[PDB]
């Protein structure tokens, strides 16, 4: 019965035409609750999840996100030269947040990447840093010697994140609890004398799902390919599995789909 | 290996002449700059929208592009992806499954 | 966080 809050921060030297150079996406469990970007310069809730938000709270989120924008711009102007890299474009990333476990205990997370590679991590429980390489080590030693970062982020992860997680869970409880059954389609195309049975589960929420193929009532994983779980724009998800089958055996296979919206797992055929 | 991994799929199970949403999801790539273009018979679809740039636990980037459309049995739909790791644009054809 | 040096 645990819950999670995560922030995904990206700064970019070359985001693409018309693209913000700095973006924040925030998630509560597997649901986007709000975003920030350097073009609008405003942090805004996803009103479908959070329909009655007070401006005070998002004034606060905006300010804090704008500070993150300045720091990422600061880093992107200094780190490429410190790494002696000739790369054209550069990226800076950070993911941080907290978990509240079922028994009420707390976990904090705080990790950075530069050009898509581990850079620095902070462990709130020990209040210690980990550098990914000797260049990041210089930052680690500076941060820990000044002492201020550990205190700020122990408070941020262990107190502020937890408070906001509880707020978002309450404010967005209708959205978070509303289950959406998948619509399952099973298809078959016959190429080169073999039949590909594909199973597609459309538009489910929440995110966890399993899809298995069976023959004569016995699961068959060795010949199965899974497409993975991918997003729809409305907060639901999509997932798929395929298996290759002799066309003469096409009626003997069953797709098994298990989802929290289904009291019992669903069995589907071609 | 940091090339985009691309899936094309409709929001709802597809049925000719019934309104739907076409999705093109690219993931696993770096750097984040990417062109993703939904197309009907080689013509960009109108009203397409893209997700705010985000990334996976392994730091690789991800982007979903979607557009409302009404699948025609007479038409070919596809997603054109253009990225620094690719020397030429990659066109991913939607399998309609109907 | 600024990655000072
Ligand atoms: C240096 O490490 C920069 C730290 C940046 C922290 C910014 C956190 C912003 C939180 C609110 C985001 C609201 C939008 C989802
Ligand atoms: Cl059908
Ligand atoms: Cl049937
Ligand atoms: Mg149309
Ligand atoms: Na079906």
């Amino acid at each position: 019965g645990s819950h999670s809050l995560r922030y995904f921060l990206t700064g970019m030297t070359d985001p693409g035409p018309g693209m913000p150079r700095f973006v924040i996406v925030g998630y509560v469990d597997d649901k986007i609750f709000g975003t920030y970007n350097s073009k609008s310069r405003t942090a805004q809730p996803i009103v479908e999840m959070l329909p009655q938000e007070d401006q005070e709270h998002w004034d606060t989120q905006t300010q804090k996100a704008q500070g993150g924008e300045r720091d990422f711009d600061w880093n992107l102007n200094r780190l490429p030269e410190r790494y002696n890299k000739s790369k054209g474009s550069h990226t800076m990333q950070m993911m941080f947040g907290c978990d509240i476990l079922e028994d009420g205990s707390i976990r904090g997370y705080d990790q950075y990447a530069f050009d898509g590679r581990d850079f620095l991590a902070f462990d709130m429980d020990t209040m210690t840093f980990t550098a990914a390489d000797p260049v990041a080590e210089i930052t680690k030693r500076r941060w820990e010697t000044e002492g201020t970062y550990a205190e700020r982020w122990k408070h941020e992860l262990g107190t502020v994140c937890v408070q906001n997680l509880r707020r978002y869970l309450e404010h967005g409880k209708a959205a978070l609890k509303r289950r959406v059954q998948p619509e399952v389609r099973v298809w078959g195309k016959e190429a080169d004398g073999i039949l590909t049975l594909s199973c597609h589960a459309h538009g489910f929420y929440p995110r966890p799902i399993t899809i298995s193929w069976m023959k004569d009532g016995m699961v068959r994983d060795q010949e199965t390919r899974w497409g993975g779980i991918v997003p729809n724009s409305d907060g639901t998800y999509h997932a798929s599995a395929a298996i290759d089958v002799l066309p003469e055996d096409g009626d003997k296979y069953w797709c098994r789909v298990e989802h929290a919206s289904l009291p019992q797992p669903g069995l589907f055929s071609w | 290996d940091l090339t985009p991994k691309v899936q094309v799929y409709s929001r709802f199970p597809a049925s000719a002449g019934t309104k739907n949403v076409l999705n093109c999801f690219a993931a696993g790539f770096h750097p984040p700059k990417i062109s993703i273009t939904l197309m009907k018979d080689g013509v960009p679809m109108e009203g397409a929208q893209y997700s705010d740039m985000s990334f996976n636990d392994d730091w690789t980037f991800q982007r979903l592009v979607h557009a409302d459309f009404t699948p025609s049995s007479g038409s070919t739909y596809a997603c054109k992806v253009e990225h620094e790791t690719l020397k030429e644009p990659q066109v991913y054809k939607w399998d309609p499954e109907f | 966080g600024q990655a000072v040096s």
